[PDB]
C-alpha cells in the first residue's frame, strides 16, 4: 500500500542502515583494543620459547614426552570459534578447512577427536557428529587463561597417556586489518626447529629443586600460552570480519532504500493521476 | 537591454512558482488536467519562457533560476521539464558553510554541460576533472581516517589528503558585496588565473605552503604573498 | 643494577631496574642481588617484594610462576592460578553428556 | 492571531466551490486554493512608522505596528506532501 506502508518500510531500512553504520565503528574500535592485547602476549611466549630452547638444545640434552618424537595412531585438534554471529564466513571457512584435514587422517584410518572453544564450533561439529571431548564458551571480550587450563589439561592428559599422538591448534590469524587467514598449527609434540648457543648452557643455571620439574612445568606453561595467544588472535580476527560485514550491510541497505524510493515515487504520482481522472469524469 | 547590445543576467526567483501559477490559471479556465494534475500546456509554457533566453548576434541574456523539487522527487513533471532546459546546476550546501568556506558551493554535485573538451578546451577539462577526482578520493579517505585513523593512511594517501585540504580552502573567495562580513577587500579572479592555480596545486608546485595560505586569498599569486607573512 | 620483569601470558605486570628482591622460592625463601649467578626456580604463592632504583619499596602478590636470573636480568613468568587443582576436567565431563543428550 | 485548522477552512471553501460548480483541481480543491491562504497570511505583517502615521492621519507618529500569525495545519499521516500542507 504505497500511500501507507512503503513509506514505513523505507523508514525501517533507513533506521537499520543507521544502526549498522554504527556497528562498523564499534567493531573497528574493539579490533584496535584486541590488537594491543595481542601484542602484549607475544613477549611472554617468546621469552618462554627461549628458555625451552636453552634446555632442550643445550649441550646436555633432555627427554620429555611433550617434546620427544612419537609415531601416530590417533590425532587431535582444538578449535576456536565465535560466540556471536555476523562476522561473515569466518567460522565456516575454518571449519571446512578442518574437515578437509580431519578427513585426510580418517582416510589414513587414524581416529580423530576435538576440543572446542566457542559455541559456533560446538553446534557445527555436533551437526557433523565429530567426537568432541571438551568445551568452553562465553568468554566474550576479555577472555582469560584460567578458562583454557581446563581444555588443555584434558588434551595434555590424553596426549601423554598415548590416547593422543599429535595435537594441533585450529585458528584464524590476524595478518593485518584488511586480511585474515584460517590456519592449523601443531602443539604436541613440540614442532619448533632446533637452535644453538654457547654462552647459554656454558654460564649454566643453578636449578631448584631440579632440572626435570622445571622442564615439565615449563612445557605445560608454554603450550598453554600458545593457545591463549591463538584465542586472542582469533578474537581480533572476529572484530575485523564483523567490521567488513557491517560495511556490506550498510551499503546493501543504502542500495535498497533508493530502489524503494523510485518505486514509491511511481505510486505517489500514479494515484494523483488516477483520482483526478475520476473527479473530472464524475463531473459529467 | 540585449537589443542595446549588452550581455544581461535574468534572475528568476522560483521557476517552480511559474509552473504552479500556470496550473492555477488553467484550472480556473477549466482545461483537462494532465499527469500528476499539471496543466496540459506545461511543456509549451516552459518552452515559451526558456527559449527567449538565448544568445543573439546582437547580445545575450543569461539566466540564473532558483529550483524547487516538489517532494525531493526528481521525476515529477515540473523538475523533469525544467531540467531539460538547464545547462548548469549549482548546489549550495550548509555542510560547506559550516567549514566557514564561502561561497558555499559543493564542487562534487555542481555540474555544467559546457565542461567538455570541445567547449572549454582540454586544459580546463583536465584541471576540473583533476579537482573532482581528488575531492572524491578525499571524501573516501575521510571514512578511513574516521573509522580507523591516520596511521592506516599511506604516504601517498596522506599527500592527496594534504592537497585536498589545500584545494578545498583555495575554493573560498572574498566578495565585494560581503566586505562588511569578512573585513577583507573583495577579489575578482580571471578564468586563466583559477585554472593555473588549481593546475599548480595538483602538479605539486606550491605543495610547501601552509593550508591557511590558501583560504580566502584570491588567486594563487596572492597565496605566495600570504604565506610569506602567515 | 639488574632489570626486573614481571609478566604473564595475559599482560606485563611490571618492568624496571631493581637493586634487590625478596622472592619465595620452591624450596625456601630467596633474595636476589646484582651479579648473582644464573638461577632457575618455580615460586610459591605469595608476595614478591622489590626495591627499585633509589631503594623504593614495592610488593606484588603472585599466584605462582617461574623465576629465572641471568647476568643483568631477572624475569618472573607469573601465571593466574595454581592449576594443580585440575578440577576443570569436570568441565569437560558436561562437554560429553551435552553432546550425547 | 491564531488560526486553528486552516485545513478546515480549505475543506469549507472546497465544499462551496463544488456546490457552485466551479472546476476542480488536485485533491478536488478549486484552482485558486493557494490564493485563499496566501492572501490571508500575507496580511500578517510589520508596518513601518510612516505607514502608521499616514493611516492614523498623524495622531500616532513614533510606533510601528504588527500582526503575528500562527496558523495550524493537520497532516493526516505524517505527509507534508499533500496539497494544502
Amino acid at each position: 500500500a504505497g500511500a501507507k506502508d512503503i513509506r514505513s518500510k523505507i523508514a525501517s531500512v533507513q533506521n537499520t542502515q543507521k544502526i549498522t553504520k554504527a556497528m562498523e565503528m564499534v567493531a573497528a574500535s574493539k579490533m584496535r583494543k584486541s590488537q594491543d592485547r595481542m601484542a602484549a602476549s607475544r613477549p611472554y611466549a617468546e621469552t618462554m620459547r627461549k628458555v625451552i630452547g636453552h634446555l632442550a638444545h643445550g649441550n646436555l640434552e633432555y627427554k620429555h614426552p611433550y617434546l620427544e618424537d612419537r609415531d601416530v595412531k590417533r590425532v587431535g585438534y582444538l578449535v576456536v570459534s565465535t560466540d556471536r554471529g555476523l562476522a561473515g564466513g569466518l567460522n565456516i571457512n575454518l571449519f571446512k578447512k578442518l574437515l578437509a584435514e580431519m578427513k585426510t587422517w580418517t582416510d589414513k584410518g587414524v581416529q580423530a577427536d576435538l576440543a572446542m572453544i566457542g559455541s559456533k564450533g560446538v553446534s557445527f561439529f555436533n551437526s557433523v557428529g565429530g567426537n568432541v571431548v571438551a568445551q568452553v564458551t562465553g568468554m566474550g571480550d576479555n577472555p582469560s587463561l584460567s578458562e583454557l587450563i581446563g581444555p588443555v589439561k584434558v588434551m595434555l592428559q590424553a596426549y601423554d597417556e598415548g590416547r593422543l599422538d599429535k595435537l594441533y591448534i585450529v585458528s584464524n590469524k590476524f595478518i593485518n586489518t584488511m586480511s585474515q587467514v584460517p590456519t592449523i598449527s601443531q602443539l604436541l609434540p613440540l614442532p619448533a626447529s632446533d637452535d644453538d648457543d654457547l654462552k647459554h648452557k656454558s654460564w649454566d643455571y643453578l636449578y631448584e629443586p631440579d632440572p626435570k620439574a622445571l622442564l615439565d612445568t615449563l612445557l605445560r606453561r608454554y603450550v598453554e600460552s600458545q593457545v591463549y595467544q591463538g584465542v586472542v588472535e582469533n578474537l581480533a580476527s572476529e572484530q575485523a570480519a564483523r567490521m567488513v560485514a557491517m560495511k556490506a550491510a550498510t551499503d546493501n541497505g543504502g542500495s535498497l532504500i533508493k530502489e524503494l524510493q523510485l518505486v514509491y515515487n511511481k505510486a505517489r504520482q500514479a494515484s494523483i493521476t488516477q483520482e483526478l481522472t475520476e473527479i473530472v469524469s464524475g463531473a459529467a | 537591454f540585449r537589443d542595446e547590445g549588452r550581455d544581461v543576467l535574468l534572475f528568476v526567483d522560483n521557476i517552480y512558482r511559474y509552473t504552479l501559477a500556470g496550473t492555477e490559471v488553467s484550472a480556473l479556465l477549466g482545461r483537462m488536467p494532465s499527469a500528476v494534475g499539471y496543466q496540459p500546456t506545461l511543456a509549451e509554457e516552459m518552452g515559451v519562457l526558456q527559449e527567449r533566453i538565448t544568445s543573439t548576434k546582437t547580445g545575450s541574456i543569461t539566466s540564473v533560476q532558483a529550483v524547487y523539487v516538489p517532494a525531493d522527487d526528481l521525476t515529477d513533471p515540473s523538475p523533469a521539464t525544467t531540467f531539460a532546459h538547464l545547462d548548469a546546476t549549482v548546489v549550495l550546501s550548509r555542510q560547506i558553510a559550516s567549514l566557514g568556506i564561502y561561497p558555499a558551493v559543493d564542487p562534487l554535485d555542481s555540474t555544467s554541460r559546457q565542461l567538455d573538451p570541445l567547449v572549454v578546451g582540454q586544459e580546463h577539462y583536465d584541471t576540473a576533472r583533476g579537482v573532482q577526482s581528488i575531492l572524491q578520493r578525499y571524501q573516501e579517505l575521510k571514512d578511513i581516517i574516521a573509522i580507523l585513523g591516520m596511521d592506516e593512511l599511506s604516504e601517498e594517501d596522506k599527500l592527496v589528503v594534504a592537497r585536498a585540504r589545500k584545494i578545498q580552502r583555495f575554493l573560498s573567495q572574498p566578495f565585494f558585496v560581503a566586505e562588511v562580513f569578512t573585513g577583507s577587500p573583495g577579489k575578482y579572479v580571471s578564468l586563466k588565473d583559477t585554472i593555473r592555480g588549481f593546475k599548480g596545486i595538483m602538479e605539486g608546485e606550491y605543495d610547501h605552503l601552509p593550508e591557511q595560505a590558501f583560504y580566502m586569498v584570491g588567486s594563487i599569486e596572492e597565496a605566495v604573498e600570504k604565506a610569506k607573512k602567515l | 643494577t639488574y632489570h626486573l620483569d614481571v609478566v604473564s601470558a595475559e599482560q606485563q605486570m611490571f618492568s624496571g631496574l631493581v637493586e634487590k628482591i625478596q622472592v619465595t622460592g620452591s624450596e625456601g625463601e630467596l633474595g636476589i642481588y646484582p651479579g648473582h649467578a644464573p638461577l632457575l626456580t618455580a615460586i610459591k604463592p605469595g608476595m614478591i617484594r622489590i626495591v627499585k632504583q633509589h631503594g623504593h619499596e614495592e610488593f606484588i602478590y603472585l599466584s605462582g610462576g617461574i623465576l629465572e636470573v641471568q647476568p643483568g636480568n631477572v624475569t618472573v613468568l607469573a601465571d593466574t592460578a595454581i592449576r594443580g587443582q585440575d578440577l576443570d576436567e569436570a568441565r569437560a565431563m558436561e562437554a560429553k553428556r551435552k553432546a550425547e543428550e | 492571531i491564531i488560526y486553528d485548522d486552516l485545513s478546515k477552512q480549505a475543506v469549507a471553501y472546497r465544499q462551496i466551490s463544488l456546490l457552485l460548480r466551479r472546476p476542480p483541481g488536485r485533491e478536488a480543491f478549486p484552482g485558486d486554493v493557494f490564493y485563499l491562504h496566501s492572501r490571508l497570511l500575507e496580511r500578517a505583517a510589520r508596518v513601518n512608522a510612516e505607514y502608521v502615521e499616514a493611516f492614523t492621519k498623524g495622531e500616532v507618529k513614533g510606533k510601528t505596528g504588527s500582526l503575528t500569525a500562527l496558523p495550524i495545519i493537520e497532516t493526516q499521516a505524517g505527509d507534508v506532501s499533500a496539497f494544502v500542507p
